[PDB]
């Protein structure tokens, strides 16, 4: 995260850390949606251009963390994966279209003050909140500039209109994506940065007071460049696939 | 520098 | 119980920047 701030303890209880068994290293961000399920960016697991292809045995899921590197004894829970599900039509070849995956934990995790799931949007929550100008919140343990925080960071960014999004890059944008960030104009900054991928973009409903996950950290060209924006997977648009798997697979 | 994790997790 | 934080909403306490989100939903 570029130009964010340290989160307060218990601020994002659904924030998960994707962690490599060896070398022991942070792979990506992720989010807890139920006691046995984690949501992330498919390119965090599979990306052939960089020879990336993770298997369940290759990783660990670390929940309830605040510090990027200590092992938070008595606070964090470290779990194992039973299965990984990647959207059958994820486009790693051209633009990261449908950049989404589900991971099912080996054993359900227990909730605590620091560990709690986020909600998934319904058609009407999506319709009222996903509007140009409204702000969402991104979190993660990524680079501070295009270097590593000691604690989870946070930033609030406005959603940007589709046209502006498309005129800012040469990549082909689809309905499965949305872009967020300030204008060069707006004179406020911030963005996601390498290591933030697979994390959550959340909003707080003004109707029921709950936090919903609207997007997943997907891609960007540089970090915090003027006239560039961050792109996120559109969670609601892919909701039918999510249902379908949690149904069929426990 | 990632502080190490307990053996039972690997 | 989704999206209700044990240290904020369940105690009726606010985080230090949540208002900027709310104030933007016009
Ligand atoms: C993620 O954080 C990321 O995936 N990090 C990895 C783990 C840690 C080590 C490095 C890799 C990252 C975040 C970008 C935020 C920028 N503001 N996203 C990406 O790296 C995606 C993954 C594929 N890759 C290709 C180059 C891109 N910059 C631009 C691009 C080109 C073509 C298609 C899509 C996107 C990109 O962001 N990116
Ligand atoms: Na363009
Ligand atoms: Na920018």
């Amino acid at each position: 995260i570029v130009e964010g701030s340290d989160a307060e303890i218990g601020m994002s209880p659904w924030q998960v850390m994707l962690f490599r068994k060896s070398p022991q290293e942070l792979l990506c961000g992720a989010s807890l949606i139920s006691d046995r399920w984690v949501l992330t960016a498919a390119h965090c697991l599979l990306y052939p251009p960089w020879d990336k292809n993770f298997t369940e045995n290759d990783l660990l899921v670390r929940i309830g963390k605040h510090s990027r590197t200590r092992y938070e004894r008595n606070i964090e829970k470290i779990s194992m994966l039973e299965k990984i599900y990647i959207h059958p039509r994820y486009n790693w070849r051209e633009n990261l279209d449908r950049d989404i995956a589900l991971m099912k934990l080996k054993k359900p995790v227990a909730f605590s003050d620091y560990i709690h799931p986020v909600c998934l949007p319904d058609r009407e929550t999506a319709a009222s909140l996903l509007q140009a100008g409204y702000k969402g919140r991104v979190t993660g343990w990524g680079n501070l500039k295009e270097g590593q925080p000691s604690v989870l960071q946070v930033v609030n960014l406005p959603i940007v209109e589709r046209p502006v999004c498309k005129d800012s890059t040469r990549i082909r944008i689809t309905d499965n994506m949305f872009c967020a960030g300030y204008k060069p104009d707006e004179g406020k900054r911030g963005d996601a940065c390498e290591g933030d991928s697979g994390g959550p973009f959340v909003m707080k409903s003004p109707f029921n007071n709950r936090w919903y996950q609207m997007g997943i950290v997907s891609w960007g060209e540089g970090c915090d460049r003027d006239g560039k924006y961050g792109f996120y997977t559109h969670v609601f648009r892919l909701k039918k696939w999510i249902q379908k798997v949690i149904d069929q697979f426990g | 520098d990632f502080e190490e994790i307990p053996e039972e997790y690997l | 119980d989704c999206g209700l934080r044990p240290l904020f909403e369940k105690k009726s306490l606010e985080d230090k920047t949540e208002r900027e989100l709310l104030e933007s939903y016009i």
